[PDB]
């Protein structure tokens, strides 16, 4: 199966540099034209750069000309994007892609999964997990809401589950918000039967791989 | 504002395999077709929807140069409404095709002593290519009742085969370079014109 | 260069409907327009190329039309797996560009939010910051006004909102509004109120607590 | 250990129906297409049918299409061949065969189907006693005559399997009566005649006949 | 139906000889030709697929050749255990079709039969029937004439022959002949003789017994 796998993403300071790689497999690499497309969190797709099969011709979006350089090594089946003078607005998922035909005809028919590139002065930091405790004034025998506030982590991503995966229904893990401090914060909530608060325990599991942080927190009723 | 870059296509230093055929757009230029045909070094030069003599008087839109290498006996398949491994599985022209097929013998270049196995073609496919489709996958073809799961074996075939061009091959088994020029007749702002072309 | 205007930016539709998305290019680009689908957290997927050609493996209910500057993507008989974001893409000349996307969402009946307010935990206050969290659970449509009032004083600049994608089971939205204060500013006030207005409510709903209880 | 064990054959009357089974074990049956092959007695191999691994695509020889249907149950791990309107041309050994990347690498042992209006007849079993007219040098011959049975097959072992070397179990031959007869002989040391007993074990499953005959010298 | 035709139908060769068996297809089947081996009383064995690819475990002396409509199976050094019927099968397109087969026998040096005789058993005589058995052991070539003579009268119509398939190790044959008379007809005669003629016998050999053993 045709596969494109990106690597080299991560955190970099403004003004800094990062080189992305794309490993191709399942087809003769030196016959295909390649490109890079990026997507900022919550925004649309943006074409970055393209190269033809032997690297003779390269193309760039205005927003990266002079700073980004596309290249390829056909003996290693690898596509490269050298990014210099990185800015905050370069934060995005970077997709490797393949032209179905060539740089001068057709679409991108094969895409990678993308790697996240974050440009920020902030430093890697695990989250503080606080409890969103269920209301003492919850309905007689109705529904109650509880959760976890996952505050001040960097960079993305973080994963949240409830009871190691046992509790799934009624779970909402909100998109992270980037705070003015440059750290991220999100909340994970769940609705449960109000009558189940005394009986069943609730633990939220938070995982921040960029800092090797695994926190479990028991969210328990009020006083 | 340009002369069309036919040297880059026809005199190219490398040619694609037919299954991974190469497409170059040709736009914003004046194409002297007569310098190609009047410099008749081509074993094949057939046009469809236009006449080769009236090409320098025409303007076109959406002009493409597809190029690849095949065997002499397969040039017959690079034509509208044909059948065979090349037309069905590698490069398929539409029945409504407007363009010219051009081909010449490249034994001098694409053959080596002991064989040249660099040029490949697709031998199997679950279905025929639609016109101008391009398939570069290498998944094992399941010809029987048992799924191959990426293992070659009985009824489980690598989909591509080498040509093996050797200098002493018979002429129908010798390599030919092919360039297909695809035009669309003028119904929009013209991208390519002959030297005496009317918009 | 060439700008590309995709409209609408979002639309709500029902399974079975016919959906049309339009794309307008600022200059004449012949048939060099492609159409992609993208679902949350996945790579884009090619649907249509050269304005009207269906990519292999893509259902025939997707159809592309247009030429020159105006192009349309049509999904006849929308299927449950078709709710997603769609992008047009100029393929020639360089530099390439994408449209800004159209999110095709699923219709459902109006549904009122359940509203919950969460005061900051004692742990966080010990760390020196206070987050008050207001939750609007399972509502429709997406539009919702959340207004923080601290001792009847309307707030601004100190809160941030987040919205889930449409629930896969009941097609609703959930929203979280977080009012963020320093410990000192938090313990300087008494009444913390979250006021919610939504189409499905006859009048705005307020959840509130008094610091201490 | 890959094993394909077939069942469901035997005598059947013309025009009736039969359903052959091939039970698979020792591999993932749903991952492999399967073929049916048959062989009329004394004749060549004949390809009957193929079924896809998942049960979808099916293909038949021209001579059996419309009358035979191939099927399979991947939860029971079992392949089936349904035969309607049985005729004389259907009398055959039937084999199932797994299709793999290694080839047709595993076959069932074979199931005989005999299309006949005749009644099954179990055999008589008679000793072929050793004597001076059946010894030469250090060697003596003795055996069993399995006479007058229908249909095939008959199996013969010696000493419940213990005796194997020197055994010729002759192919059955048709008699003028239309019933089969075969002989099974064994050569043993002439000296061993007084110290070892020799028993032939004959089984004719169609008639549910099982006979053990002791072959004593004379 | 792609018709498959093998030649020859039968053949013999000595140990160590090179043997080639031919398969012809009525239509082009490219290189999609399989070979199978069937020894009497065993399941078919798949030897070759795609004209020339050997299955695992097949000895080196087996080889396959051809493309289009003409194919060969070659055994470069024939071994006694290679006695078998060999079949080709095209696997180009459904329905798969077998050729009619080539029986391969081993030519070896002449070996004479050992001739034994077995008079009827008291069990069968009590049932009302007498069967005499003549056994010829471990001979080559296959051609042997077994004649029954009751009081020097040549029988016909009341006897039966079975011949083993060629032995896998020494390439000889064995033969059994049963003469069957009614008890009544049996008791009317004295000398029961089996007369065998074989290329390895200087003159016919006779093994007989007298009914009063
Ligand atoms: C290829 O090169 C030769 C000179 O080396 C030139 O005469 C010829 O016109 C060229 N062909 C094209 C198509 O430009
Ligand atoms: C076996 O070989 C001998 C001589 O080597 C020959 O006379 C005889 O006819 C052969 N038999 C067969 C069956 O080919």
């Amino acid at each position: 199966e045709v596969q494109l796998l990106e690597s080299g993403g991560g955190l970099v300071q403004p003004g800094g540099s990062l080189r992305l790689s794309c490993a191709a497999s399942g087809f003769r690499f030196d016959y295909e034209d390649m490109g890079w497309v990026r997507q900022a969190p919550g925004k649309g797709l943006e074409w970055v750069s393209s190269i033809d099969s032997h690297g003779a011709s390269t193309y760039y979006a205005d927003s990266v000309k002079g700073r980004f350089t596309i290249s390829r090594d056909n003996s290693k089946n690898t596509l490269y994007l050298q990014m210099n003078s990185l800015r905050a607005e370069d934060t995005a998922v970077y997709y490797c892609a393949k032209y179905s035909h060539s740089v001068s005809y057709g679409p991108f028919d094969y895409w990678g999964q993308g790697t996240l590139v974050t440009v920020s002065s902030a430093s890697t930091k695990g989250p503080s997990v606080f409890p969103l405790a269920p209301s003492s004034k919850s309905t007689s025998g109705g529904t109650a809401a509880l959760g976890c506030l996952v505050k001040d982590y960097f960079p993305e991503p973080v994963t949240v589950s409830w009871n190691s995966g046992a509790l799934t229904s009624g779970v909402h893990t909100f998109p992270a918000v980037l705070q003015s401090s440059g750290l991220y914060s999100l909340s994970s909530v769940v609705t449960v039967p109000s009558s189940s608060l005394g009986t069943q325990t609730y633990i939220c599991n938070v995982n921040h791989k960029p800092s090797n942080t695994k926190v479990d927190k028991k969210v328990e009723p009020k006083s | 504002t340009n002369l069309c870059p036919f040297g880059e296509v026809f005199n190219a230093t490398r040619f694609a395999s037919v299954y991974a055929w190469n497409r170059k757009r040709i736009s914003n230029c004046v194409a002297d077709y007569s310098v190609l045909y009047n410099s008749a070094s081509f074993s094949t030069f057939k046009c469809y929807g236009v006449s080769p003599t009236k090409l320098n008087d025409l303007c076109f839109t959406n002009v493409y140069a597809d190029s690849f290498v095949i065997r002499g006996d397969e040039v017959r398949q690079i034509a509208p409404g044909q059948t065979g491994k090349i037309a069905d599985y590698n490069y398929k022209l539409p029945d409504d095709f407007t363009g010219c097929v051009i081909a010449w013998n490249s034994n001098n270049l694409d053959s080596k002593v002991g064989g040249n196995y660099n040029y490949l073609y697709r031998l199997f496919r679950k279905s025929n290519l639609k016109p101008f489709e391009r398939d570069i996958s290498t998944e094992i073809y399941q010809a029987g009742s048992t799924p191959c799961n990426g293992v070659e074996g009985f009824n489980c075939y690598f989909p591509l085969q080498s040509y093996g061009f050797q200098p002493t091959n018979g002429v129908g088994y010798q390599p030919y370079r092919v360039v297909v020029l695809s035009f669309e007749l003028l119904h929009a702002p013209a991208t390519v014109c002959g030297p005496k072309g009317s918009h | 260069d060439i700008q590309m205007t995709q409209s609408p930016s979002s639309l709500s539709a029902s399974v079975g409907d016919r959906v049309t998305i339009t794309c307008r290019a600022s200059q004449y680009i012949y048939d060099d327009l492609n159409w992609y689908q993208q679902k949350p957290g996945k790579a884009p997927k090619l649907l249509i190329y050269s304005a009207s050609s269906l990519q292999s493996g893509v259902p025939s209910r997707f159809s592309g039309s247009g030429s020159g500057t105006d192009f349309t993507l049509t999904i006849s008989s929308l299927q449950p797996e078709d709710f997603a974001t769609y992008y047009c893409q100029q393929a020639w000349p360089y530099p390439l560009t994408f449209g800004q996307g159209t999110k095709v969402e699923i219709k459902r009946t109006v549904a009122a939010p359940s509203v919950f307010i969460f005061p900051p935990s004692d742990e966080q206050l010990k760390s020196g910051t206070a987050s008050v969290v207001c939750l609007l659970n399972n509502f429709y449509p997406r539009e919702a006004k959340v207004q923080w009032k601290v001792d009847n004083a309307l707030q601004s600049g100190n809160s941030q909102e987040s919205v889930t994608e449409q629930d896969s089971k009941d097609s609703t939205y959930s929203l979280s509004s977080t009012l963020t204060l320093s410990k000192a500013d938090y313990e300087k006030h008494k009444v913390y109120a979250c006021e919610v207005t939504h189409q499905g409510l006859s009048s705005p709903v307020t959840k509130s607590f008094n610091r201490g209880e």
